[PDB]
């Protein structure tokens, strides 16, 4: 029911899991998509309450500065619009 | 040729000259409406 | 004609004592009174360019020294035609 | 009785104080009560010139000392027609 | 009109001289030639506000030297229609 | 019904209302009106008999100055004129 | 009718035509007549009761002093003589 | 036009050529030519407000250096209708 | 338990705050709000009077420095059946 | 068009002037004149962002003397779907 | 859900401002849309707890440089049942 | 049918552009003609009351100060002579 | 979109390919080429506001300095019914 | 409108946030959603002319500050008829 994104870039597919792992252990969060880039750019993308997008994406970065490549960035949008839906995949 | 001698504006008989008047003489710092002072016409 | 002139002040008897200027200066129809609210009240004539600003001249300083005195006093060459509706 | 006797202050306490010392010290008539809104009260009364000048002279002497007190009050010695309709 | 002007004063000679002063300094008919007993002498005119003003005013300092003297020089301008007695 | 009239003029409605307890609690007054004028100014109209009214005005500005901000305006009028009446709810 | 009767003085034709005006619009009161006495001075003669006759005056006189010449006389009659009548057209 | 425009001059000269200059400057009707006495002349014309002004300004600043010179010049927007009589 | 309990502040920030806290301290009943005018806002409450008087101490706590602060708390115990149009 | 332009100013002469410039200045129909309160009135009009934001330039930079000043002025190009109850 | 956030600033324009900042930050429907009067005007958002603190944040940091800026800023955690007619 | 003309040239069709366009944002003003006289020089032509006319003028002489080469003179006409007027067209 | 964009320049070389940055740029449509004489030569589009703006960017890039040169660059927003008969 | 904004970044993290930005900005339609390669990842939007430059202001104005940021934030207006097939 949560829209809110929480979502992760990283260098490397290790941070990738990592921080996805971060998300469901962190928060009740579910990931919407698991996307990879090109060049080892991977990102995670969940789905919720803007509280629990903000804690899980906490969690996430607080475990992914320093493993593998390194966290690249974070980002919390909470409310995109109906036309951004699309672009996350549906 | 001759002389484009550069001039501007003139507002040639424009009715605002302050004298006898009576109803005139009220733009003194005071209305504040529209370009009645605005940019005043250096005849 | 259909020139728009306006005034207001902090009141309603500056208010009232202008729009009489207005009718009495110059023969300008008046077309509404109004209470923008918390004192400002404004008042509103119509007609000749020349005697839009005829209106104004006597409410300009008739008003000053009236109660709280004048707010502003300044007047609309010409309104576009959907203004009304806000008038 | 077209003479137009006016009054304003802060509040109806020195607003209905004018009122009443219009309607008992001169026999002339009230024509408007009004809430010009921030606290600002309107009283407007008819009647000769005379009498217009004496019913204001009693209000703006016996309503200035009660309440916030009198703001504005002054009469129009020739009002005009036009005005009336937007009373 | 409706308006009442009237005034005391100590003998009958100045009491005279201000009715001579209301009946020509303004258009008033006067109405009322009392002997309040002791001195005092009452003139009683009837007219509106203004000419009824104006005539006192000048009956009142032409009149405070004549004689013995006036006695009191304020006037109503709206009396109550139950002041009828003391017609 | 007396014609008397009170009436109590206060910054804010709470020494209005503390005016209209006194005056509901003194004498034989009814309120016929509560009224804002317009920019917090409030006041308050009872009408009864001219002894009942004074008693109850006395009371209010015993009771209402010291309230919050407190009393602004208060007065009596002891035989209002008919014309007034329309001024009054008509 | 009212018989109380204005009358102003003036140097010029100017000040004595909006001296009337500004009779007319101050207060709805009768114009008897205008005069030119000769040698430039010109006299506006005005009927009415006595305080709309006083306003109008005393708007006129504000109204004259700064346009043309000014002012020579003003004061206001409140009840001219039957008298003087005559010199007002018999 | 009821807009009223009118000059006063010392000389029926600069009287007479202010007159040929608010009727060139503008599009209106002049209706007095009247001798005041002692060498003053007045000169009475109508029409709006925008056109008066225009050629009462314009004949005031020719019209100076002419003879004696103005005396007066001034203008009325809506005149009252009972001064007509007067001109 | 009719006992009700009024406060008054600047602005309906404060104004809910509070009413959120009559509601939340003490078990009284929310008869309604009011806009005074120019910023001021006012909640009425009723129940019980030692309720009340908790609930308005809890409300005047929370209302005392956010936003422009609270103006006037106040309690009345037995309010009268007059009172009752005027809530 | 979608996008949203709106202004506030103290007094109706502002606001009204400031509307006649929107609507010289661009394609911007007036939807709402609001008196806020205490003085504070505000303009509203739908249009295309570019023309709307045209529109607020012209309408800030035509009072900064026209009345006491501006208050605020900004774009909206996106209000939500839910925002017209607010509109 | 049923957490209240709500701002406070002075005029319509920030109001706006913050409006637009609650449905662009978080998951809320403004519910209330208030002139509160005096300047002060009132929004009221309801949604999720976390979503009111975002939107409010957004709103606060949106309406304080557009023209004279809130005044207030609060988040309700749950409105008790009671303040329903409030709302 | 407004009888006070007001014209402006200007030196280039912008600037003549901008003078129509702020005669008829101005006043009363009905544009009658715009004409090339040759070599850059472009006249308009309007008509309306004298202080229309002479408010509309000023303001297109404020507007087209500036634009591109602009203006060389503004010129108003109070009570034109019905001579002139098939000069202009009729 | 209605609003005017329109160009002048110093002979027809600029003038053309100013036309074609005109039609390259943004969605317009010209309605005019307009040859003012002595090598002025104008073009001029219609569109709305922001595409007119964007245009005239385009034009004026390569014009100003292409061939002999730019003379004024401009947008007009609102063209005025009363224009349309000159264009 | 048929003008096209579109934004290009190492990553989408700031190609999603600038998305978010484009639908905050103005009234535009997102239409593309290209994984370039390598990390570039470009977002396309259709919008008006002025919309489109409100949006790819605020998504560079976004971007900068997350992950590695804009690269290219391009502007066009009108592409041609047969660019869009490929689009």
């Amino acid at each position: 029911m949560g829209i809110a994104l929480g979502m992760i870039e990283t260098r490397g597919l290790v941070p990738a899991i990592e921080a996805a792992d971060a998300m469901t252990k962190a928060a009740e969060v579910r990931l919407i998509g698991r996307e990879f880039v090109g060049g080892g750019y991977v990102t995670v993308l969940v789905r919720g309450e803007t509280g629990a997008v903000n804690a899980a994406v906490r969690a996430g970065a607080d475990a992914c500065e320093r493993v593998g490549d390194g966290l690249v960035a974070a980002h919390i949008i909470a409310r995109p619009h109906r036309e951004v839906e699309p672009a996350l995949g549906n | 040729y001759s002389a484009k001698n550069t001039e501007g504006v003139t507002g040639n008989r424009y009715e605002d000259s302050s004298k006898i008047t009576g109803p005139f003489d009220m733009a003194e710092d005071k209305v504040t409406g529209t370009e009645q002072f605005r940019f005043e016409p250096n005849k």
